[PDB]
DNA sequence: ATCTGACACGTGCCTGGAGACTAGGGAGTAATCCCCTTGGCGGTTAAAACGCGGGGGAGAATCCGTACGTGCGTTTAAGCGGTGCTAGAGCTGTC
DNA sequence: GACAGCTCTAGCACCGCTTAAACGCACGTACGGATTCTCCCCCGCGTTTTAACCGCCAAGGGGATTACTCCCTAGTCTCCAGGCACGTGTCAGAT
């Protein structure tokens, strides 16, 4: 989102209703690149010390994480809507993860 | 018996038969690959990417854009129930 | 998810956790939702790095390239159509932030 | 990769529509992964006695992966391509 | 359940609360063989006439079907308990199937 | 599921659909539960037979044997460990009713 | 209206792609044995479908505390960009 | 495939600077939880119809099995031109 020449399609502060329509129109990833690289090197430090990460590998790692996280939350929204509620809670996401792995 | 063209030109296919045969033969599945399996695999890829390009072009034209982008390819997939089942487990780029 | 986050490690920021819910179409978000979100992103990256590192060890390299991540992606039977080439980063790309 | 083949198809279908370079790479990766799933399906459907893949193996593999109306139209296009190739060898 | 040998837990208009305890103790299939053979030949007859079905193929077809059907109904029970309800409804099974294919 | 059941073709008896629920651990079942349960089995049997028919047809046989369903079972990425033999169904087995 | 920089276009080439025997294997065909599949019939009889009071689960309406949307400001750090360094990929050539 | 050596694309670091963006806080309103009440429909039990399954039977259709014949395709050599990278114009689209 903060990357130069990206289709963010968001204009500063927005309300919750306008954020849904804005995020359905953009294509950029929504986790910053610096903090994703910091996490990527930190977990790899527990197995292999001093491992460099290529910039091409970081982009493919982030795309897989974004698509898997959004797919879980779309499944977590279905359980919330099936319980006649409009607020996604912590139990709904944990139920959505358990319904596919467990 | 027609030496004026390639394998794709002989079968009147836009997908290259030679590259589709390379995917089939070098997949580590079997020792021997026949000639007819190479042409058939290229035609199966060609027909259904014509289906995707037809839906993506209509989606791009409806958005008043002359260039097919990633979002137009993505939006064409869930608009077809039959096409979505094939590539529903695929990562459509965030 | 529940207890995959540990104090001492860098994690996903709280506003980025809420933006994940907006892309899923959720109109209202609970205040305890940041904990399972931070766990799942941490879990998926832990899974992705662990498969990719042993792909690097067998090839006797020291840098995780794009081929090691791609082989880690197909090892979980998850097809990936986003392959970053040298022309990536052009305009409105899917690999940008 | 299938970059040039997929670009030539777009000119035949929509003559006034271009394609993003990033979109062309994603469509090529669809073609490779569609080739992988059909070929792996054709290897599975072969009997243990046989060792080669004929045209009938790819025809039945496309029917299994592609459901209902797409599968029936697949066999018609694949057979017409083989018979055209079988007369212009 | 109606075949020879063994594999039956309890009979005699046995109550519903006891049925959950009994069905976790048995190991046999719970779909009749004759009705499953009539079903299996009927699907083949719509696509290809005069198809014989092996007796060994019939058993392994039925084992796959119930193991997928029970796995769906276990996932449907989770959504029912997630909505603070104890009765499995028609919408819970439809939601459970939609959460993995859709 | 909802519309995969059709009149004119044989289906599961009503009592056997309730037995499938009790194996899952459900205590209370609604009256309109038979229609989705009959739909899912009829879908899964239609999926398994369609894969098995093409394996049989490609081998130029006319009888669906255990090898055809086995190629059909793992084509859907579903591992099966209950492979029947000639000694199957002895005293209490996974294949009896 | 005004950039801009990404896509269309022109060029060099070399490695992918096609053509022509060869022969050996694997696919196809046909006859024969007999194993296993369909059909069914007497009887069982356990299971399935049907019907009838009766209570527990779900739905509806009301009330409310508290947890979340939302402006507003303060605070922190992600990113351009440019720079420079150098750890380490790529390729070549045995053995 | 392991090992060594030369070359050089690229990943790390950092400083300047910007500035979009994240965090926290006060105000208020919508909403899920709690409660009561009521409806209705599903579990429990008895009865009756009915079809799945035993044994045991028989005919026979097609799965294995073997042997013969021959279609074609991996292999080797030769030739060639088509798609891909490098560099550059210029117009589709965001602002």
């Amino acid at each position: 989102c903060r990357q130069k020449g990206a289709g963010s399609a968001g204009t500063g502060s927005e309300t919750n209703s306008q954020e849904v329509r804005s995020q359905m129109r953009s294509t950029c990833l929504i986790i910053p690149k610096e903090r994703f690289r910091t996490m990527a090197k930190e977990i790899s430090k527990k197995e292999g010390h001093d491992v460099h990460i290529a910039e091409a590998a970081l982009d493919m790692l982030q795309v897989i994480v974004e698509s898997c996280t959004v797919r879980l939350l779309e499944k977590a929204l279905v359980i919330t809507y099936s319980g006649k509620r409009t607020r996604v809670t912590s139990k709904d996401i944990e139920t959505a993860f358990m319904l596919e792995h467990g | 018996e027609s030496k004026e063209g390639s394998r794709s030109s002989k079968a009147k296919l836009q997908i290259s038969v030679a590259r589709s045969e390379r995917l089939l033969r070098e997949h580590g599945g079997c020792s021997r690959v026949s000639e007819g399996a190479a042409v058939a695999l290229a035609a199966a890829i060609e027909y259904f990417m014509g289906e995707v390009l037809e839906l993506a072009g209509n989606a791009a034209r409806d958005s008043k854009k002359v260039r097919i982008s990633v979002k137009h390819i993505t939006l064409a997939i869930q608009n077809d129930a039959a096409l979505f089942a094939v590539v529903g487990k695929g990562v459509f780029s965030g | 998810l529940a207890d995959h986050v540990s104090v001492g490690e860098t994690q996903i920021p709280k506003a980025s956790t809420q933006h994940l819910l907006r892309k899923a179409g959720s109109l209202s978000a609970a205040g305890d939702t940041e904990v399972p979100i931070r766990g799942f992103v941490h879990m998926k990256l832990h899974k992705l790095v662990q498969k990719s590192l042993l792909a690097m060890q067998l090839a006797k390299r020291k840098t995780i390239m794009k081929s090691d991540v791609k082989k880690a992606a197909e090892l979980m039977h998850l097809p990936v159509f986003a392959i970053p080439t040298k022309d990536s980063g052009a305009k409105g790309s899917v690999f940008l932030s | 990769n299938f970059r040039l083949g997929l670009r030539n198809m777009l000119a035949q279908i929509h003559p006034d529509i271009s394609v993003q370079t990033e979109a062309l790479s994603e469509l090529s990766n669809i073609a490779v992964f569609l080739g992988k799933k059909i070929s792996h399906g054709a290897v599975t459907l072969l009997p243990e006695g046989t060792k080669t893949i004929k045209s009938s193996a790819v025809l039945l593999a496309a029917g299994d992966l592609y459901g209902k109306d797409l599968g029936r139209h697949a066999v018609g296009e694949m057979t017409k391509a083989v018979t055209r190739y079988g007369s212009a060898k």
